[PDB]
RNA sequence: GCGAAUGGCUCAUUAAAACAGUUAUAGUUUAUUUGAUAAUUAAAGAUUACAUGGAUAACCGAGCUAAUUGUUGGGCUAAUACAUGCUUAAAAUUCCGUGUCCUGCGACCGGAACGUAUUUAUUAGAUAUUAGACCAAUCGCAGCAAUGUGAUUGAGAUGAAUCAAAGUAACUGAUCGGAUCGAGGUUUACCUCGAUAAAUCAUCUAAGUUUCUGCCCUAUCAGCUCUCGAUGGUAGUGUAUUGGACUACCAUGGCAGUCACGGGUAACGGAGAAUUAGGGUUCGAUUCCGGAGAAGGAGCCUGAGAAACGGCUACUACAACUACGGUUCGGCAG
């Protein structure tokens, strides 16, 4: 009543199991979309037992994860299920033999599954575009903490 | 007779349908008259002769239905030996019997 | 771009065609075929320049189109001025009963091999992929762009099969393991024939592999780049400029020159 | 050339961005095709209309304009058959797909119960009609009758929705096919979990 | 019937755009080629398959205009054009008949459906990483039952699938399942090697779109994007497919001094070019590659393929003919 409706006009899974469900009255008939992009990756605990509906997820959808793979600083907590990872690195600078800082952001994508929170780091994987900028899915979470301005946190990690 | 066709004085001929007693220009596509083609979509903006009959045409063909008594010396006069025998298998016995 | 290319030019046409950079301006392009662009010799290339039985560029011309039929390719007849031969292959030059292998050399450069007709019989298939089809059938592919049906079940995605062109029969194949015979198809290796030593796998998208042969050398190129040339030690085709192995320059000096 | 050229955009950070191409025809942008129905022929004579298009490979791609059936399933019982889909309720996507009763991908709408009716009749011994005839068995009790009763004990207890919904002659369905993309219109038989939901949408949306 | 969407010229546009080096396509289309695959022609209809049907160029003949690879109009016959179409496997599976026997929706009997593809719904595909045990019930292997037995044969592919192959239900029927063509043989019953049409899977070829990283001056450019998309979520459209690419509803984000946004560039980017102790400085219109364009700009036919442009439509500015009615296969950045 509230995980379905939820504004939203309706939310199912990929597997259209449900109200026929209602024909095996005996085994256990709560199913949801089970995966594993494999890759080396576990498979959420939360994922599983969550009755979120989200087709853009990677272990709740057939979105697959591709060759590019991310680990970044997430900045912001803000959009639904979308945020922003920025990475530091360094450039090299031919002439003066030296290097500068530099920092890209990156649109990702999180399924409801691991909880967020502002300034840990993250690990992406790369999944179909699924908006003009969203072309990397959460696969991974650690949480961290930065006391403070994630903008002035710069790790070259 | 049967109004066969039209040509403006000026060689514009007719188009059955385009139902206006004059000239208009329309954009051709194949299946269409005095329309060739030569790559598929040569469409083409070409002017032509309305489908009704005016004073501004200069020769009119005509299809003759029923012959009356009278006799025209040029139209009864005729025996073309059509050349062209069946060919096909099948429109040869049509013609034969068999 | 205005739709798909079309020629080919001179200077852009493969090293592995050794080919004449003074020539001309252009080059035959080769004929999508059972081999990819690159990885291929077009006929016109195998007797103009390799063989040398044609010449001039009509010279093919008649060759491929005289009703006689002059050229075989696996057990088949050719009229394409550019029909891309590619690895592992075996053409007959009717006429003269000539057979010979597709292979590169050690140095890279596409290379005919002579073959008894022994070996003329068999050719060496290379399993592109595994899975089955229409009504419960299982089928196999080969780089050869062969497409097999009802084949033995005891082979892997990437195996190697020995092929008796004759009867279109498969017989003894090899999958790659530790402790295989290879030739490698492509890379800055190419031309080289050794042991395998092991296959580390990374999934991330790239498997790896290393190599050893006569001298123990160590080799390491991309699984893809592998083409089993046999199973424990025993190749299974006679290796052209020898042994598939390469020297130094300064090897090359020695064995010339002997500095 | 209404085209879908993601450059008429403005990356990220809003600048406006660039252009040296005109409108490339791979960039194709076919014109929309609502698509209404024949469940009130008061004008609309010829009943259903589909026209093909000429797609890119080379194929053909029939579009849905105007229809009046379509196929469903009934998820429970794995039975489908084609049926007269009746008037549109609620599109979600928008309000106006519904006073246009345009069809949607997923459109939620009406059929006639009287395939289903015929077919749980025919297999279990019950027709579903106003409740108290329930049953229509055979006379005698000793062969092949026999099963329609082993089905009948399986505690066919059809929710108290979908028995409401046989007897008013209208079933709740939701569709799953682009008309403008296939010409087709197939749905499945609205059930349990959004059963019970869209029809609150509509006790709602009324009330 | 194919080709004409290769090439050839040019750089005006164009500073994360294009390009390059990289990556993805589990988000897609690809005529021609190479390998393979098809026992069932759908219903109603209709019915010849030793094989069907109708029409038209070329041609014959009449004609128009001052005019062009303009075209009217009458008569004649062929196709791989067009149009229409014949083709018995068994078993299995599913369902039906108040059919027998028996109770297992079990067995025998009889009837019906049954290729492929299309469109949905659903069942199962046993992540062969992952050992086993006891009582009950079902299940299947012997099976009249008794009592058992056994849990085994199994598992194509990937890092991973709502993959491959498959069962049931029905939908469309505009998917396909050859009414075609040679030559060489040979006392028969025919035989041998080919052409070509065309479906699906591969394959080759190429193309869309895509990950990451990198560009010259400049703040006498600091806040930019957001009335309609600017950032994300929802549902649909639409496309070859992904996507705010477009619609609707909802949230308010997205970028920035690690220089956003804006402006200049006698700026198309590379490969490279000139001088060079080392480090640098300055160029790259210009044979390779990729991109863009064909007078400016938009629109489109056709096709496997282009917004093509040595194809078409309209506008702006033009070029050629005219009997001033009208016409042009009018675009040399070949
Ligand atoms: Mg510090
Ligand atoms: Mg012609
Ligand atoms: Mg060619
Ligand atoms: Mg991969
Ligand atoms: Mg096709
Ligand atoms: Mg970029
Ligand atoms: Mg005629
Ligand atoms: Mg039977
Ligand atoms: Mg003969
Ligand atoms: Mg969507
Ligand atoms: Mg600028
Ligand atoms: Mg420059
Ligand atoms: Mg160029
Ligand atoms: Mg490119
Ligand atoms: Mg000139």
């Amino acid at each position: 009543m509230d995980t379905q409706i939820q504004r939203a006009y309706q939310k199912q899974d990929g597997v259209f199991l449900n109200s026929k469900k209602l024909l095996a009255k005996k085994t256990s008939a709560g199913v949801r979309y089970y995966k594993n992009i494999g890759l080396g990756f576990k498979t959420p605990k939360e994922a599983i037992e969550g009755t979120y509906v989200d087709k853009k997820c990677p272990f709740t959808s057939n979105l697959s994860i591709r060759g590019k793979i991310i680990k970044g600083l997430v900045i912001s907590t803000k959009m639904n299920r979308t945020v922003i990872i920025r990475r530091d690195y360094l450039h090299y600078v031919r002439k003066y033999n030296r290097y500068e800082k530099r920092h890209r952001n990156i649109p990702v994508h999180i399924s409801p599954c691991f909880s967020v929170k502002e300034g840990d780091i993250l690990v992406a994987g790369q999944c179909r575009p699924i908006s003009k900028t969203v072309r990397f899915n959460a696969l991974q979470v650690v949480p961290n903490e930065i006391i403070g301005s994630v903008r002035k946190q710069f790790l070259l990690f | 007779f049967k109004i066969a066709g039209g040509n403006d004085k000026d060689g514009f001929p007719m188009k059955q349908g385009v139902m206006v007693r004059g000239r208009v220009r329309l954009l051709l596509s194949e299946g269409h008259s005095c329309f060739t083609s030569r790559r598929s979509g040569f469409r083409k903006r070409k002017s032509v002769r309305g489908c009704i009959v005016g004073p501004d045409m200069r020769v009119l063909a005509l299809q003759i239905v029923k012959k009356g008594v009278a006799e025209i010396d040029g139209l009864t006069t005729v025996t073309l030996p059509r050349k062209l025998g069946p060919k096909r298998a099948n429109n040869i016995k049509k013609l034969f019997g068999l | 771009a205005r739709g798909p290319k079309k020629h080919l030019k001179r200077i852009n046409a493969p090293k592995s065609w050794m080919l004449n950079k003074l020539g001309g301006i252009w080059a035959t392009r080769p004929s999508q075929g059972p081999h990819k662009l690159r990885e291929s010799l077009p006929l016109s290339v195998l007797l103009k320049e390799r063989l040398n039985y044609a010449l001039n560029g009509r010279d093919v011309t008649l060759i491929l189109n005289d009703k006689e039929q002059n050229v075989f390719v696996d057990g088949k007849v050719r009229r394409d001025k550019g029909y891309p031969t590619g690895l592992m292959d075996v053409v007959r030059i009717e006429k003269t009963d000539q057979s010979f292998r597709i292979l590169y050399d050690t140095k890279g450069r596409f290379v005919l091999k002579s073959l008894s007709k022994e070996e003329a019989k068999y050719k060496l298939l290379k399993v592109t992929a595994k899975a089955i089809g229409p009504n419960q059938i299982p089928y196999i592919v080969t780089h050869d762009s062969r497409t097999i049906r009802f084949p033995n079940p005891e082979i892997k995605i990437g195996d190697t099969l020995k092929y008796d062109l004759v009867n279109n029969k498969i017989e003894n194949f090899a999958h790659l393991e530790s402790g295989n015979v290879c030739y490698i198809q492509q890379g800055n290796n190419i031309g080289r024939v050794g042991i395998i030593q092991h296959i580390e796998k990374h999934q991330g998208s790239f498997d790896i592999c290393h190599v050893k042969d006569a001298k123990g050398n160590a080799f390491a190129t991309r699984l893809g780049n592998i083409f089993v040339l046999g199973q424990g030690k025993k190749s299974w085709i006679e290796l052209p400029s020898g042994d598939g192995v390469r020297e130094t320059i300064l090897e090359e000096r020695k064995r010339k020159f002997s500095y | 050339g209404i085209s879908r050229d993601s450059k008429h955009k403005r990356r990220a950070t809003g600048g406006r961005m660039p252009v040296h191409r005109k409108k490339r025809a791979f960039e194709k942008g076919r014109p929309i095709s609502m698509t209404k129905l024949t469940t009130q022929s008061t004008t609309i004579t010829e009943k259903r209309r589909i026209r093909p298009v000429r797609v890119r490979g080379g194929h053909l791609k029939f579009r849905a304009l105007r229809l009046c059936e379509g196929n469903f399933s009934w998820g429970s019982e794995n039975i489908t058959r084609k049926t007269k889909i009746l008037d549109v309720k609620y599109n979600a996507t928008n309000n106006e797909l519904v006073r246009t009763k345009t069809l949607v991908k997923n459109s939620i709408v009406e059929i006639d119960s009287t395939p289903f009716r015929e077919w749980y009749k025919l297999h279990y011994g019950i027709d579903l009609g106003l409740k108290k005839d329930r049953t229509v068995l055979g006379n005698k009790e000793k062969s092949r009758h026999v099963q329609k009763r082993v089905k009948r004990t399986k505690a066919q207890a059809l929710e108290k929705n979908i028995e409401e919904q046989f007897v008013s002659q209208r079933i709740l369905a939701c569709i799953t096919s682009r008309p403008g993309q296939s010409g087709r219109a197939d749905g499945y038989i609205l059930e349990g979990k959004e059963l019970e939901f869209y029809i609150r949408k509509l006790q709602s949306k009324k009330k």
